[PDB]
RNA sequence: ACCAAAGCUAGCUCAACAUACUAAACAAAUACAAAAAUACACCAAAAUAAAAUAAAACAUUCACCUAACAUUAAAGUAUAGGAGAUAGAAAUUUUUAUCCUGACGCUAUAGAGAUAGUACCGUAAGGGAAAGAUGAAAGAAUAAAAUAAAAGUAAAAAAAAGCAAA
RNA sequence: ACGAGCUACCCAUGAGCAGUUUAAAAGAACCAACUCAUCUAUGUGGCAAAAUAGUGAGAAGACUUGUAGGUAGAGGUGAAAA
RNA sequence: CUCGCACACGCUUACAUCAGUAACUAAUAAUAUACUGAUAAUUAACAACCAAUAAACCAAAACAACACUAAAACGUUUAUUAA
RNA sequence: AACUAUUCCAAAAGUUAAACAACUAACUUAACAUGGACUAGCAAUUUCGGUUGGGGUGACC
């Protein structure tokens, strides 16, 4: 016999019912849209159309990302979206030689960073392409807030992210207790990244970690069978009441 | 960052479906590394006077060693940034005035 | 030769094939004759001349050929401007 | 699996502390050393290293010991003494003459005059003459003994340079060191251990030796008499 | 080949295997070894006098069944509370702060015998 | 409550009594409620599994109702 | 005349639909040596599938091979390949509802392994059976009723000479 | 994936070795228990998928042995007999 | 004619009493510790379960006087709390 | 190939002169540790052409 929905829509339609309906549509739809990551390892050509060298003809041409793998250590700090390279290679690049399994491993580097909105240093590993990232978008806490998802690839980063934009949708007096001068001064550029909070709380989560939230914002102990009885008692008597 | 390309040709999907990979498309030929490219240099504002380099509101370039582990976390530079840069407008206007 | 393909079900056609014969309609193979560029100088101006030919295969060979080539290669072209469309049907054959 | 090793046990004491020996294995349970396994069970017994070692932080200056006892050790090849002084005992390992109901100095002081060398005593290597033997020596200072343990051994204080001793290990290799590390006086206990003849194949059981293996190997390029310069001199000071 | 289907019990094992056929331990071990018996944790059989009272194991056989209403939350509130919550209504007097002179109760931790977390086997 | 054991099956569990609060509990912190990636797989085929046997047993009933339609055809 | 022989049921197979997809049953006990109410902790984790095989050997290669996108064509075409074996697209095209679900599928050596993952066999992962037939009633067993047909025997040992018959 | 309850080697923890000879508990000597397995005959679908009868070697040691643990197949372990 | 009684480990009712055995177990019988049924049964003093943290203790077991070398298993007491 | 050690270039952190002559370079390296090479160890994959008065040796193709 067969199943009736195809398995590959079982994550899906694990999604529609049960808790997960009960989420903000919000998130869900952060969720279910997955952009292209930015080409990293892979050197993307642009042209849609490439006039085939060997046939002279107008040749249809696409562009297919190349699987790279993330150790779970790379959550812990930010790569710059890249990681292992887990592939083969010929020797001698001869199509004629063996063919051998190889692993391309990023250079890590230890190195403080410091956020102007969490105003912290944080001791993290990341790549040299992180750095000219950070150099790119002008500052740290920019490069966080500047970037998607997709291509920082790191839960830290995405804490990061969650925690700032919390301290701009709140304006949280605590950044800098003394000087409404640097508070209002720091703020302030940072101004086009502002969403409002009930976003704000739900944007660098796990869908374990939401799920866990939802049912604690859902946690109530069941009311007593008294009160619903009284109730309904109330409501009888004052229309026996309202009725003579 | 190394830089890798495909030995072996991969076939279209075009409609948006997801390209249909073989065991074969894994096989990769390396391009480049991009540690290994003669290293550009990074463009930065000054904030105070740095004893080599430069004057407070000026615009230097140096190497990014220099750069990013002395001048920009000692507070002695920031970025080349637009937004960053109309200030040193605005401070180089009223400067040359009193 | 693959008889029924995995992905469609047909069968496939051998294309070491098509890259030296060329199938007239009239169901002639035509070929290069073997060593024609190799060691010119060592040969005969006639032995070159031979070699240079375009040759017909026999029966067999033909239909060896026609079972390793689909029907594509079979259909009728009209090719514009093509040199050989002069000799793609047989004339006063009695058999 | 996993095993723990026996070596946690955190306070020092004098007193003999039971043992698990594991012939040649790792924590995993391979066999790392091979030919190890089976001696006679054996006790161990806390040795200080570090010879200077005020009792009190309260009384810093150079203190002097008596010498108990003198006791035959399974684990090492040296003798080893029981050493008292205040209210605290000690084992250090025996010099050669070295006999119960003794005095032995042991002391950080270096000074101008040099000082006249017993056997037991301790001295910072700057503070000794130039021909002195030596044994149980410091690499840097407060590190304790590492060097020069083994019965009968003795090294040689070879000279003094630049607030630095250079000392003659007992593998006639030389070795720099500041001269505010301490050593003991004299040739190491046990003299004759070299002499000792192991009767029976048995005899080296008892000593939890496992025989060679019976595989045999053709000798190789490695093989054969080399005559090498000796080493450069191995040196500890660290440089600005 | 030993045996895997039947149960695993105190009978089967070595001497070191002891494992109890699920009687509720009554106390700790002290001192000397010895065993101590806490007098709390030894269930108190509650025994009412039966002699004086008429009531038997079996019923009349002509005497009737009747008509099967599960007693539900429902029945059980109107029997007790909603005649004095009536009362107090009809006076005025009803106070839906304080519902407790009904029977209600707040929480369970002050009272001997809580429903909630059920301290009380029987 | 309701919990998703080792072996991926939602099981309702029990609760305890215990002197201590759950987090300084050893033998208690060594159960696992969840399943690792692995029994996923499993988990399909409980439910294919159970599929078929409903699926067959459907069958039978739909069948039997048939032959009694022809051996006592008073319809 | 013995040994035997015959049933037609148990259920199964393949699809359709379908809601949606870990059944049933939970009082206690169950992750101490599972089924043992009760004491200060730890807890947890990921790395490319490989090869048999095809190439008449074997070394680059070798569809499918536990990753949703179907259907009609374009097309076994463009291309890719020790340019060998083989592999192989796309642009672009086509697809009209819902009911009429069943059977030129099996019938106890078949159909599920299945009366059962049981017995039994393995230390363990694991392997894994066989077996049913009276009648409306057996609350009709001095019991009544239709095959007596396999090999094996009995009823009934053998009598010169020979591929055993012609 | 599963296997070191057999066997190889280890780790913990226990247990055995009587008589005689010797200044001696000396990998000495005689000889039991114990451990092996020399030589022959039985046996060869056997009592037994390696035994029986005799006969032999060691027998305070590099000895035998119980219990609980370890090392795992690209491996382990090995007084090498692959 | 002489491998006996007990315990550990392991087996799990194969043990006990009464009855039955045409056939089933015993490599045959007789009958029964082993096949069948019914009914019972091993009772704790033995055994398992049965404290932590500091602190003084260098000094073998060998009839232990005292030693040998291969350097050796096995606890007292004092303090602090121990339902 | 991987892995284990070696050696080197690059990456990464640095450091010096304001360099020399007349009228930018050079050097540094604690533990980790990346990319590309080198030399070994330990290894991985695969194969033993045919004819032959049997095969082998010899001979031959
Ligand atoms: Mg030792
Ligand atoms: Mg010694
Ligand atoms: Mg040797
Ligand atoms: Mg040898
Ligand atoms: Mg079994
Ligand atoms: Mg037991
Ligand atoms: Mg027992
Ligand atoms: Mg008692
Ligand atoms: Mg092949
Ligand atoms: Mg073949
Ligand atoms: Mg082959
Ligand atoms: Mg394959
Ligand atoms: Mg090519
Ligand atoms: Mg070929
Ligand atoms: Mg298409
Ligand atoms: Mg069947
Ligand atoms: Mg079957
Ligand atoms: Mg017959
Ligand atoms: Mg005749
Ligand atoms: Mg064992
Ligand atoms: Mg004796
Ligand atoms: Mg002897
Ligand atoms: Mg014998
Ligand atoms: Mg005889
Ligand atoms: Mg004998
Ligand atoms: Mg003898
Ligand atoms: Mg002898
Ligand atoms: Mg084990
Ligand atoms: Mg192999
Ligand atoms: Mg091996
Ligand atoms: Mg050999
Ligand atoms: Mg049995
Ligand atoms: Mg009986
Ligand atoms: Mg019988
Ligand atoms: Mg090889
Ligand atoms: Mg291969
Ligand atoms: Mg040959
Ligand atoms: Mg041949
Ligand atoms: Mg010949
Ligand atoms: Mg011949
Ligand atoms: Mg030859």
């Amino acid at each position: 016999p067969l199943h009736k929905v195809p398995v590959g829509l079982w994550k899906q339609l694990r999604l529609w019912e049960g808790i997960y309906s009960r989420l903000p549509r919000h998130y869900l739809r952060s969720l279910e849209e997955a952009r292209t990551p930015t080409p990293v390892h892979y050197r993307p050509h642009g042209a849609k159309f490439k006039i085939n060298p060997k046939n002279w003809q107008r040749e249809r041409v696409e562009d297919v990302p190349i699987p790279v793998h993330y150790p779970p250590e790379s959550q812990l700090g930010l790569w710059g979206g890249e990681g292992w390279v887990l592939g083969h290679r010929y020797v001698n690049n001869d199509k004629l030689s063996k063919r051998v399994r190889k692993v391309w491993k990023p250079q890590l580097f230890q190195r403080e960073l410091y956020s102007e909105i969490l105003d912290k240093r944080f001791t993290v590993t990341v790549t040299m392409r992180t750095l000219d990232l950070i150099d790119q978008a002008c500052g740290f806490d920019f490069y966080i807030l500047k970037t998607p998802k997709e291509d920082l690839c790191s839960k830290f980063g995405m804490d990061l992210k969650r925690g700032m934009l919390l301290r701009l949708a709140r304006q949280d007096p605590q950044l800098h207790p003394d000087d409404p001068a640097r508070r209002a001064a720091i703020y302030d550029r940072y101004k086009a990244f502002v969403i409002p909070e009930a976003e704000a709380e739900w944007v660098g989560l796990t869908l374990d970690e939401a799920v866990e939230k939802q049912r604690l914002l859902e946690e109530k102990d069941p009311i007593p069978l008294f009160k619903i009885f009284v109730e309904e008692l109330l409501g009888q008597l004052q229309q026996q009441a309202l009725s003579e | 960052t190394v830089i890798v390309e495909r030995w072996w040709k991969v076939p279209l999907a075009g409609e948006g479906r997801k390209p249909r990979l073989h065991r074969r498309h894994r096989v990769y030929k390396l391009v480049e590394d991009t540690k290994h490219r003669p290293k550009d240099n990074l463009e930065l504002v000054l904030t105070q006077s740095v004893e080599e380099l430069g004057v407070r509101g000026d615009l230097v370039s140096v190497k990014k060693s220099v750069g990013r582990n002395r001048l920009l976390p000692q507070g002695l530079a920031v970025y080349a940034s637009p937004e960053n840069k109309k200030l040193f407008e605005e401070e180089k206007l009223l400067r040359q005035e009193g | 030769v693959t008889y029924f393909s995995s992905r469609k079900g047909k069968r496939k056609t051998v294309k070491a094939v098509i890259y030296r014969f060329l199938r007239l309609h009239s169901g002639l193979w035509l070929r290069r004759k073997a060593g024609y560029k190799k060691k010119l100088w060592k040969k005969t101006a006639a032995r070159k001349r031979r070699l240079r030919e375009f040759v017909f295969c026999n029966k067999t060979q033909s239909k060896l050929l026609d079972k390793m080539t689909t029907s594509f290669w079979k259909r009728r072209n009209w090719y514009a401007d093509d040199p050989y469309q002069k000799y793609q049907d047989r004339t006063n054959l009695k058999v | 699996a996993t095993s723990v090793s026996w070596k946690s046990r955190t306070k020092y004491t004098v007193m003999p502390v039971k043992m698990r020996k594991s012939g040649g294995r790792n924590h995993t349970g391979q066999i790392q050393v091979h030919g190890i396994g089976g001696g006679h069970k054996q006790r161990y017994r806390m040795i200080d290293f570090l010879r200077f070692r005020p009792e009190h932080e309260s009384k810093p200056g150079p203190f002097e010991e008596k010498v108990i006892a003198v006791r035959y050790d399974p684990c090492r090849s040296a003798d080893i003494a029981l050493v008292a002084g205040g209210n605290r005992k000690r084992w250090i390992i025996a010099t050669e003459n070295m006999k119960a109901g003794d005095t032995v100095l042991n002391s950080d002081h270096i000074g101008r005059m040099a000082v006249a060398a017993r056997e037991g005593d301790a001295h910072p290597l700057g503070a000794l003459p130039v021909g002195t033997l030596i044994n149980n020596v410091e690499s840097e200072p407060g590190r304790g003994a590492q060097y020069i343990r083994a019965a009968g051994t003795c090294g040689v204080l070879l000279r003094k340079v630049n607030g630095t001793a250079i000392i003659q290990l007992p593998s006639k290799r030389q070795m720099q060191v500041l001269e505010t590390c301490i050593a003991t006086v004299g040739r190491v206990s046990n003299v004759d251990h070299n002499k000792r003849v192991i009767g029976k194949a048995g005899r080296n059981r008892w000593l939890g030796k496992r025989p060679n293996s019976g595989l045999w190997q053709r000798k190789g390029g490695w093989a054969g008499r080399k005559i090498r310069p000796l080493p450069p001199m191995k040196s500890y000071v660290k440089l600005p | 080949g030993a045996d895997r289907m039947s149960k695993w019990t105190s009978k089967r094992g070595p001497r070191t295997f002891c494992k109890g056929r699920g009687a509720k331990g009554t106390g700790f071990h002290g001192r000397d070894g010895k065993f101590v018996q806490i007098k709390e944790m030894i269930p108190e059989l509650v025994v009412p006098e039966l002699a004086g009272f008429k009531l038997k194991p079996y019923v009349n056989y002509r005497a009737p069944e009747g008509t099967d209403t599960p007693l539900t939350a429902k029945q059980l509130f109107l029997e007790t509370a909603a005649p004095a919550i009536e009362k107090d209504f009809k006076a005025g007097t009803f106070d839906p702060e304080h519902l407790e002179k009904y029977g209600f109760e707040p929480t369970q931790e002050g009272k001997l015998f809580q429903l909630y977390p059920k301290n009380f086997p029987r | 409550a309701w919990r998703r054991d080792i072996f991926g099956r939602i099981i309702w569990h029990k609760f305890k009594q215990w002197p201590i609060p759950w987090y300084l509990n050893k033998k208690y912190n060594r159960k696992r409620f969840f399943a690792m990636p692995y029994v996923e797989r499993f988990v399909r085929m409980r439910i294919e599994k159970q599929a078929r046997i409903k699926a067959r047993k459907r069958s039978l009933e739909r069948k039997k109702e048939k032959f009694l339609q022809e051996k006592f055809p008073h319809l």
